[PDB]
């Protein structure tokens, strides 16, 4: 767990531990306490249907920034455990969801 | 082109010291990879 | 040395893969095409090549 | 709509097999792959195992094996088996589609691409405690 606090109304980054070892192609998870987790942004680039535009993807450009999850705008229901499931060239298969940075909102009415 | 190349090289550097038992590993890949890269760590005469 | 230095590879940075050479693959048909149509002089009026 | 339901015992003994099952509805079963997903509290959620239309069942070396997963078209349901069952298996237990995309870095002819997959559609997933409790 990886603690995270933000105000209202603003902008937040999400990242993870792990770094991009050669070309990345990340799934990013959004798992609410009791709630099912859900596909927020896969591929780096790319964005399932039914999401809102609050989250946008960190495009490969072959090195540099790993996975950032770019929250423009957050909610009180984002309160919820962020799962960075990265996928490289070098680790192999990725068995393991990693370190859920465990991200909370504060300043709240 | 034999003669030049040589001459090329004497004043080059010379490995002769390079070349110990080498503890080679295959490097962090995956399956499916042919071998072709081998991470060797080996110990080296430094400038002492 | 002193002031003799082994260069090496270090960790390979990015993705693995390994090298290749691209030829088009119409104008090298067409290459070795020209090819049999010469070299078939030398070797009877008409007779199969093969690469 | 794609509905997975899931349906088990919830309680159990150590040394036993917690058997669940997941109910697919309002699509078909050839469409994607399956998978289940576990998540014991305090931890993070780990994967399982996955498996594909071809009902080759792949799983989760982090668990030594200790996992018999497959599905049965006649029910339209995703079962799981797990033999030498510790009392830390008291989790939640979801149940996910997973669309295998092909990201390609190399080129294709040399086979240096891979397969991601990703969890699109989820369930609602049930919870099993198991303990020496009654
Ligand atoms: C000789 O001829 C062969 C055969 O045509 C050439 O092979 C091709 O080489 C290129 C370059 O290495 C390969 O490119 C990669 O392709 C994938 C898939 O996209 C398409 O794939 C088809 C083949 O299935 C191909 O025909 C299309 O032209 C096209 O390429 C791309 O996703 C990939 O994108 C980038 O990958 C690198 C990986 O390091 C990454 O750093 C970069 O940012 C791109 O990332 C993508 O994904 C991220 C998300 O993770 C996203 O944010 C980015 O915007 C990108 O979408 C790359 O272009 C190609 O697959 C390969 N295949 C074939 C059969 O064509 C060969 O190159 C040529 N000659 C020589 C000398 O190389
Ligand atoms: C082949 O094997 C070598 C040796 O294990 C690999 O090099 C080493 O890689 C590790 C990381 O896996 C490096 O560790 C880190 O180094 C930085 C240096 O600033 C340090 O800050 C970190 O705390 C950590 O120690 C290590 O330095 C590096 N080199 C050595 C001499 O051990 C190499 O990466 C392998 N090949 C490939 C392509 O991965
Ligand atoms: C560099 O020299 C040292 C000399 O001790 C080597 O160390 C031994 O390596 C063997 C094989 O890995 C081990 O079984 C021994 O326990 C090591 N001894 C000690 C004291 O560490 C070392 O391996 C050499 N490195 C290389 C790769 O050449
Ligand atoms: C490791 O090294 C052996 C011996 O060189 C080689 O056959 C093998 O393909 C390499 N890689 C793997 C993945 O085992
Ligand atoms: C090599 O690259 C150049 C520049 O893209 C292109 O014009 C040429 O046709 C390529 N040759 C082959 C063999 O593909
Ligand atoms: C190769 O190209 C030449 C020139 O266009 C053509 O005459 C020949 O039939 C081609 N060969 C094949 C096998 O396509």
């Amino acid at each position: 767990v990886r603690p995270l606090s933000v105000a209202l109304g603003e902008t937040a980054r999400i990242s993870c531990g792990r770094q991009a070892l050669g070309s990345r192609a990340v799934q990013w998870y959004q798992h609410r306490p009791g709630q099912a987790p859900i596909l927020l942004i896969y591929n780096n680039q790319d964005r399932p249907s039914g999401i809102p535009e609050r989250f946008s993807g960190t495009p490969d450009i072959n090195f540099g920034t790993r996975a950032t999850l770019t929250i423009s705008g957050v909610e009180a229901g984002d309160e919820a455990d962020y799962y960075c499931h990265m996928w490289d060239s070098r680790s192999g298969f990725s068995w393991s969801f990693g370190g859920a940075t465990r991200l909370t909102v504060l300043g709240q009415p | 082109i034999i003669s030049l190349w040589d001459q090329s090289l004497k004043p080059c550097v010379k490995l002769t010291p390079l070349c110990v038992t080498l503890q080679c590993t295959n490097v962090t890949n995956n399956i499916t990879d042919d071998g072709e890269l081998k991470n060797c760590s080996f110990n080296m005469t430094t400038e002492l | 040395g002193p002031g003799q230095a082994f260069y090496a590879t270090g960790d390979i940075i990015g993705d693995i893969r390994q090298a290749h050479c691209n030829v088009s693959k119409a104008t090298w048909n067409e290459t070795l095409g020209k090819v049999v149509k010469q070299l078939r002089k030398h070797f009877g009026n008409n007779t199969i090549i093969r690469f | 709509q794609v509905q997975l339901q899931e349906s088990g015992p919830g309680l159990v003994k150590p040394s036993e097999t917690l058997s669940v099952t997941c109910s697919v509805s309002g699509d078909s079963m050839n469409n994607y792959y399956w998978t289940w997903i576990r998540q014991s509290p305090g931890k993070g959620l780990e994967w399982i195992g996955y498996i594909s239309d071809r009902e080759s069942a792949t799983y989760n070396p982090s668990l030594n094996s200790r996992v018999v997963i497959s599905r049965d078209t006649s029910k339209n349901q995703l079962s799981l088996k797990l033999n030498s069952v510790t009392p830390a298996d008291t989790a939640v237990y979801y149940c996910a589609t997973a669309r295998r995309g092909q990201r390609i870095y190399g080129v294709v002819s040399f086979g240096e691409f891979f397969y991601y997959y990703s969890m699109d559609v989820w369930g609602k997933g049930t919870t099993v405690t198991v303990s020496s409790a009654s």
